């Protein structure tokens, strides 16, 4: 009983995790579908931080305010 | 005897003229279906490199001009990057009419 | 004629354990220790890659042939990970077991992984991740592995999104050549000659005999992390630090999780000797299912109760499963209640191993654990000779234990650890 | 539910082999 | 091939008479040898030749 | 060993008859456990549209209470054995086993008796059920592949008792009341129409002389002299779709008509399901699948999911594929799978039906392991087959399945065949049942 | 192995103008007047095309 | 050349030979009818009587 | 329904950077509940979230006691005007709140970013105490920030600190977040994935060191000039001024003149701000950590 | 506003067709031959018209 599915009952599909690399002779119950999961919007990528002098005044010290507008960017405050 | 072998090779390697516009064998290599598996089996610095080549051949042939006597592909830098590519996909597709034909 | 179990200990680190039966199907189960527990920080999701990556191209098998061949004799190749493990089982008939035996020998013991296949399966990864986390148990119990311990079983199962795209072959070939070697392999068979899976182990693995890359032992940190997801059924996962697997305490914490329930035995059942159902049922009239959680690896152990309620009544079903294993720490338990839940015990015990891929299972994993085959007799007497008073010392343990919350839905009434 | 949808009577259109429900087809379908 | 093209057309435009004759059918089997047979020789001998296999 | 030793070194089981007809069939292994259940010959096939929800609600009941145990003293009893009590219902059987171990055999039996024979059905857990299964209504049409398939039997079995569902509708679940289900448990649980089947660690004459001790005398009389006969059921060429397009996912399910039970054909289709396969987006086989359809499928990204089933009933069934794709792959799936269909009727191959008689042998085998599969194996071959087929006999008939024989069986059942159709979602893409009976036929042969 | 209807541009074509058209279920005998007006102008060119072979 | 030699597509072909051969009587007996070929249609009883 | 795809959007470019998600982390487990709130729509709530739920947050929550109406260049006759001509018809106080229990713990998303965020706090005072004027001298004296582009930060503390024991780029700051019922006081630190450890446990020991009481009068003096120059620069701007009047409009109920708040600034004394380090030393912490966490401590390790 | 030589139906097959094709930038001389072709046979189309209208 040295063995997970020996001793969880029904926690055993939950802790191991059972991959069929090749397709077997019998159907499996829940097959299971991807519903279509939504894509993040792509954005500008941020610049990389390389050096202490331009990594000196983005630590918070202050806290978070949001900001949005008419005509104005959407700007954030730490 | 295989001297001169090489040495007439290295003549027709001039004669072909694809060293003039800066191209290797695998450049100017048409691309089939086994040929694009192993262009997209390709790692990306020789990606960039093939791609860039062909780019400035294209350039090259669109001015109707070559490139510098200095600046030609030798024949002995002429390396074969394609060619282990080439070869395992070509394994592969064999082994797969073979597996469709038995 | 029936046989025992042929076992051996091949000298370069190797367990070779066979079972000639005569069943009309042979089954031939590899067992590495190379878990998700063996990887760092950098490496996460190496061990999803290599569970994903059986079906690739092999130093003697391309997938397409790997592939085909086992569709053709009909045979199936399935790879069974947990966090400590990783189970390479191959199906057949016995007159092709030896082409499928082979097939998994290339594949656990020669692979090529080249950049373009992973690349490839980097896709197959997130759709297998997204599959496996539709139902929300097995993103509690990641949840909770992750808040629970520091660095070695904090490491989830499943790749994370940010290492999805980044894992490469030459990490996959960096943990195939540090996890995989033969002092921590098991090669266990039923319906296979004990002659004949020696001598292809002997041709085929004698090509690494490392002891392997030493994993860290896994340190407790305990705390709580929630999900807010407005699903009206909240999960709530609450453990705490228990013995490691092949103790006395071992067994009297899994005695203790069949006293406090551990699955239903009739469907749509009531769970009248669940003393955790019965403790909720005396306060909710809500829908709700309780159960005793116990998960035990190689280093160390984790007990406690998973509750599934509804969002206005988790807290209540939360505080009397709570006050029922206080109740049971503190002495109130009836040895009629602990002779049923050894009963509960070795009937399920003896259910998973009947099946042949339980037994398969059971051999691989006492074969790696304890490297000697313990037959089912022994484990009953074990099981009997746990005593009640060890229960109570094992309730006591994880009611005076530091602990670890999981939880996910709406969370306007889940409670936390100041208030159980 | 989904149990309630039921495919209502269709008797008004069917062939003259297949008004009936206790006798099973395949013996007229060759036919029609 | 396109020599042979303009030998077959100066062919065409003279009548039949010696050594018309023996040209045009010199010109047409050329042309056909030379369009099903050399060309795909002549590629596999610079295949050959560049070390393609 | 080889395989045909091995199957014939596979145990035979022992069948016996009692006075009243109620049959008992063991099977003897080595394990230490043991599956012991009765297989009950009654369902919604049995069920007249008045009682449609009678046998699955009685399903409910039967755990709830018994005479000699009131309340939940049963599942005490259960509980403190240790040993598991399942039940299913199906349109052609009602199976109630408990998983054991081998030395509470009598226990199994004498709570099985009390469970079949001895079923007390209060009014207010009647209440309490009815609640409870009208909530599992809701669970299960939050489901969406039983939801097909439950459409799939209504419009391929429509005016016949087969189309109604297991579980009845809603309006037959909230008029049903005590006297028609007592009515129901008296017609319909009959000591000829039931088996007592216990595999694993049984003794065959110990099982009888439990079988003699509390099986004895369950009905053996229909107290009219009406025995019910099932009259075949008319197979419907139709389709059925329900659009509803939030769904993410549309479900297809198309299928014709089966062999039944009794026919040697259904040997032959279950090697053709398995030429054509299953296959979902977690499998690593990839392009390399030697299905064609789910390579085409990985190739060209068209479905989620697809399978091939076979389900069987008395001398009737349906024979077909469920595919779960998205809203613009239907038409792709639909035409690939019927390109299969044809490709097996018409050019099958020796190699292919190799594969599928290796599969098939491993999928059964697989299949006849474990004590619990295979006291359903014997529970349900002794309610449909008057006997048990030894995994020889259906090696030998496997053996017996060529290429020749595969493609006139799948002509048989497939070339030129109506089709039912059931759909569930966004099924615009799904074509109309003109296009596909023309892709059920070709112009090529 | 791919739909050659869908998938050859020709087919591709035809299959999404005269094929697999979306087309309304509803439409009166007053809608085949666009074909038979296609098809007369068919067969007018036909046999113009011999009237003029011949005048 | 070499791809369409063994023994999976011979047996195809064979599977194929009665279609392939009854495509051929159809395409023949249709090129007959439509052509009215006299030596052909100088042996079938009815149809003789027309050509007298 | 066509503006939640703008909140989808907008949340991700507000996530565009690092140091928001780590601050929303930071209340999230610092906080059971009313600061516990994501100040970004959670990406299940989008899609989920209705003109009825919005409506009933307005009518309960834009109501007329709890409303500031301030003006710059205006007359306070229009002002007034207006403010009976629209403002007159709501309510009174109210929904209250949560008070906004504190709870402590530590989470750690794990992104494999090149640089390691980590913010460790406790809870300090809230808006309108001598303790919380400390607290804020204790920000500006442990280093709030740098005055000077491309600077060593020669004179924060934290700063000196973990460049005494680093060859590494780091940034560490004293993080300071106050509000009505609670407050927010700790060290916020981004450096190497290997040396965030070593810079953690410096900032730690350089607090524990203040809360100890090694500092300098002068060195309290420079922090208050700071403070008083940051409070000064920010009402200097007239959107600053204008911010400012609101938030005590909203806070007091009453003005606060600029001379009598840096008069209390020079009030607060250097004891006190023993007194704010001791406390946040001994009290209990909310860790909210990202990047590559293979060598940042937990909180039982600090 | 939109584009309209990319959205009305004729001319945005004209743009994709002849506007906005993405051709290979070093054809020689010899690829003009195509329209050459083409411009021939509308010359020819014109003129044979004309013949045949006097004809
Ligand atoms: C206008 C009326 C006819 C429309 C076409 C039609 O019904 O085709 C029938 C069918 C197609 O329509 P179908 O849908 O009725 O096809 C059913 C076909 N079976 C019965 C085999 C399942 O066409 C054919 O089968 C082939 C027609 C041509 C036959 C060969 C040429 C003969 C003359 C040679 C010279
Ligand atoms: C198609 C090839 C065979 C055509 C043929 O022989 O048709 C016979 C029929 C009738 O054959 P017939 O036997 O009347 O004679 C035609 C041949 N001559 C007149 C030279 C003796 O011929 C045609 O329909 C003519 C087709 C011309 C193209
Ligand atoms: C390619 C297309 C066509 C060709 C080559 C063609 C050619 C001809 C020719 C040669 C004639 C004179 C022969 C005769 O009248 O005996 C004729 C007559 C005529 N054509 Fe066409 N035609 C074509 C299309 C059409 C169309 C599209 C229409 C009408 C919509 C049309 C209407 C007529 C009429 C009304 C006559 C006179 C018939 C009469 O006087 O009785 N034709 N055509
Ligand atoms: C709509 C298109 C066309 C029309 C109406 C047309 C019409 C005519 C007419 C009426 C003539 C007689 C006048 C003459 O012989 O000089 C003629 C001659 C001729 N056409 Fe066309 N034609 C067309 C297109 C073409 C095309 C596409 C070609 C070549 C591919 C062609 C090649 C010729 C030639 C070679 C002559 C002989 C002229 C000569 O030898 O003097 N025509 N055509």
């Amino acid at each position: 009983m040295l063995s997970v599915a020996a001793r969880s009952g029904p926690f055993a599909p939950v802790l191991s995790a059972t991959s069929r690399g090749v397709a077997g002779a019998l159907r499996p119950l829940l097959q299971g579908a991807v519903p279509a999961a939504s894509e993040p919007p792509v954005l500008d990528v941020k610049r990389p931080f390389l050096c202490r002098e331009s990594l000196s005044g983005q630590a918070a010290a202050r806290p978070l305010v949001a900001t949005v507008g008419l005509n104005v960017p959407a700007s954030v405050r730490f | 005897s295989s001297k001169w072998l090489d040495g007439f090779r290295k003549w027709y390697y001039n004669a072909a003229g694809f060293n003039k516009l800066g191209l290797m064998r695998d450049d100017t290599l048409h691309e089939t279906e086994d040929v694009k598996e192993a262009i997209r089996r390709l790692p990306e610095d020789l990606y960039n490199d093939r791609m860039f080549r062909i780019k400035r051949a294209l350039d090259l042939t669109m001015r109707h001009q070559i490139l510098p006597k200095d600046q030609w592909t030798k024949y002995e830098e002429d390396k074969f990057y394609l060619e282990p590519y080439l070869k395992e996909v070509i394994r592969e597709r064999k082994e797969r009419e073979e597996w469709a034909k038995k | 004629q029936p046989q025992d179990l042929e076992f051996t200990k091949l000298p370069n680190g190797l367990v070779i354990a066979s079972l000639e039966n005569y069943a009309p199907l042979s089954r031939i189960g590899l067992f590495v220790k190379a878990g998700s527990r063996y990887e760092d920080s950098n490496n996460l999701g190496t061990s999803h890659l290599l569970r994903l990556a059986s079906s690739l191209t092999t130093k003697g098998a391309s997938s397409f042939k790997i592939t085909r061949g086992i569709e053709a004799v009909g045979g199936k190749l399935s790879v069974t990970a947990t966090r400590e493990n990783m189970a390479y089982t191959v199906e057949g008939i016995r007159s092709d077991i030896e082409i499928l035996m082979e097939f998994l020998l290339n594949v656990t013991t020669a692979p090529e992984f080249r950049r373009w296949e992973v690349a490839a399966l980097r896709s197959q990864l997130k759709i297998d991740k997204a599959v496996a986390f539709q139902n929300s148990q097995t993103r509690i119990i990641e949840n909770l592995h992750d808040v629970a311990y520091k660095n070695a079983l904090a490491n989830p199962l499943y790749c994370p999104d940010y290492r999805m795209g980044k894992i490469t072959s030459e990490e996959l070939h960096y943990f195939v050549q540090n996890h995989f070697t033969s002092a921590r392999m098991a090669l266990v068979g039923l319906g296979v000659s004990h002659s004949v899976l020696k001598q292809v182990a002997e041709q085929f693995l004698n090509m690494r005999g490392g002891l392997g890359l030493a994993g860290a032992k896994a340190k407790y940190r305990g705390g709580e992390i929630r999900e807010q997801n407005g699903d009206n059924l909240v999960h709530a996962a609450i453990v705490a630090e228990s013995a490691a697997i092949g103790n006395a305490e071992a067994n009297a914490f899994s005695v203790l999780q069949h006293l406090l329930g551990a699955g239903p035995h009739i469907k749509r059942g009531n769970n009248t000797t669940s003393l955790l159902s019965q403790s909720v049922a005396k306060g909710s009239h809500q829908p709700f299912d309780v159960s005793a959680f116990n998960a035990s690896y190689s280093d160390s152990g984790l007990f406690g109760i998973y509750t599934i309620s509804q969002a206005a009544a988790a807290g209540e079903v939360i505080n009397a499963a709570y006050n029922q294993v206080k109740a049971v720490a503190q002495g109130n338990l009836s040895s009629a209640d602990v002779q049923a839940a050894k009963n509960k015990l070795k009937a399920g015990y003896l259910m998973s191993v009947e099946t042949s891929e339980g037994f398969l299972s059971e051999i691989g994993s006492q074969a790696l654990a304890a490297g000697s085959y313990m037959p089912p007799s022994t484990v009953l007497q074990q099981i009997d000779s746990v005593a009640d008073a060890d229960v109570v010392k094992a309730a006591k343990k994880f009611v005076s234990g530091k602990k670890s919350m999981a939880a996910s839905g709406n969370l306007g009434h889940t409670p936390f650890l100041d208030e159980l | 539910s989904h149990t309630d949808v039921k495919v209502p009577d269709f008797s008004d259109y069917r062939r003259a082999e297949v008004l009936d429900s206790t006798k099973s087809s395949k013996e007229s379908s060759e036919a029609r | 091939l396109v020599a042979n093209l303009l030998i077959l057309t100066w062919i065409g435009g003279q009548p039949v008479e010696h050594p018309f004759i023996i040209i045009g059918q010199l010109a047409s089997i050329s042309y056909f040898s030379i369009i099903l047979i050399l060309m795909p020789i002549s590629g596999i001998i610079e295949d050959k030749m560049l070390k393609l296999y | 060993a080889t395989f045909a030793q091995a199957l014939q070194s596979v145990p035979e089981t022992q069948v016996s008859i009692l006075d009243n007809g109620l049959r008992v069939a063991s099977e003897q292994s080595s394990h230490a456990t043991c599956t012991v259940g009765v297989w009950i010959d009654a369902g919604s096939r049995y069920e007249t549209e008045k009682n449609n929800g009678a046998g699955y609600f009685l399903e409910h009941l039967a755990f709830k209470g018994t005479k000699n145990r009131p309340g939940n003293a049963l599942e005490k009893e259960v509980e403190s054995i240790g040993a598991h009590l399942n039940a299913y219902s199906t349109r052609e059987h009602t199976a109630y086993l408990i998983k054991a171990l081998s030395k509470d055999l009598p226990k199994v039996v004498e709570l099985l008796a009390d469970i079949v024979q001895n079923s007390s059905l209060e009014d207010s857990q009647i209440e309490k059920e009815r609640d409870v299964i009208l909530r599992e209504m809701q669970e299960n049409d939050a489901s969406m592949q039983n939801v097909v398939f439950d459409y799939l039997h209504a419009t391929a079995f429509q005016g016949t008792p087969l189309a109604q569902a297991v579980e009845g509708p809603s309006e037959n679940v909230r008029r049903l009341s005590r006297t028609d289900l007592t009515d129901y448990l008296n017609r319909h649980y009959k000591a000829p129409r039931m088996v007592l089947a216990a595999a694993g660690g049984v003794e065959h004459q110990q099982l009888l002389d439990l079988a003699q001790k509390h099986l004895s005398s369950v009905s053996r009389v229909y107290e009219e002299d009406a025995v019910p006969g099932l009259t075949p059921c008319r197979f419907t060429g139709s389709e059925i779709r329900h659009r509803d397009d939030a769904l993410p996912l549309a479900h297809v399910a198309i299928a014709v008509e089966g062999p039944g039970w009794a026919n040697p054909d259904n040997v032959t289709l279950q090697v053709a399901n398995a030429i054509i396969g299953h296959y979902d987006c977690t499998y690593g086989g990839g392009v390399h699948l030697s299905s064609p359809l789910a390579s085409v499928a990985v190739a060209n990204k068209l479905c989620q999911s697809f399978q091939t089933f076979n389900i069987s009933y008395s001398d009737t069934g349906l024979l077909g594929a469920h595919f779960v794709c998205d809203a613009m792959s239907i038409d792709d799936m639909v035409f690939f799978l019927q390109g299969q269909w044809m490709r097996l009727c018409t050019s099958a191959t020796e190699s292919e039906v190799t594969r599928g008689k290796n599969i098939l042998r491993n999928a059964l085998v697989s299949h006849l392991d474990g004590t619990t599969p295979v006291c359903e194996d014997i529970g349900r071959s002794l309610l449909t087959y008057g006997r048990r087929i030894p995994l020889a006999e259906w090696e030998s008939r496997i053996q017996e399945v060529d290429a020749q024989m595969l493609r006139d069986i799948c002509s048989k059942y497939f070339y030129d065949q109506c089709p039912a159709v059931a759909g569930y979602g966004p099924i615009e893409q799904l074509p109309d049942y003109n296009r596909i009976r023309s892709g059920m036929f070709w112009l090529r042969f | 192995m791919t739909n050659m209807r869908k998938t050859h541009p020709l087919f591709k074509i035809i299959n999404h103008s005269f094929i697999d058209l979306p087309a309304p279920s509803n439409i009166s005998s007053w809608w085949n007047f666009g074909s038979l007006l296609g098809v007369c102008l068919m067969v007018q060119i036909i046999t113009g095309l011999f009237l003029a072979m011949h005048y | 050349l070499s791809r369409f030699l063994g023994p999976r597509y011979r047996e195809l072909a064979r599977n194929w030979i009665p279609t392939a051969g009854m495509w051929g009587t159809v395409g023949a007996v249709g090129l007959v009818w439509a052509t009215d070929w006299r030596l052909i249609l100088d042996w079938v009883p009815y149809i003789n009587g027309k050509f007298k």
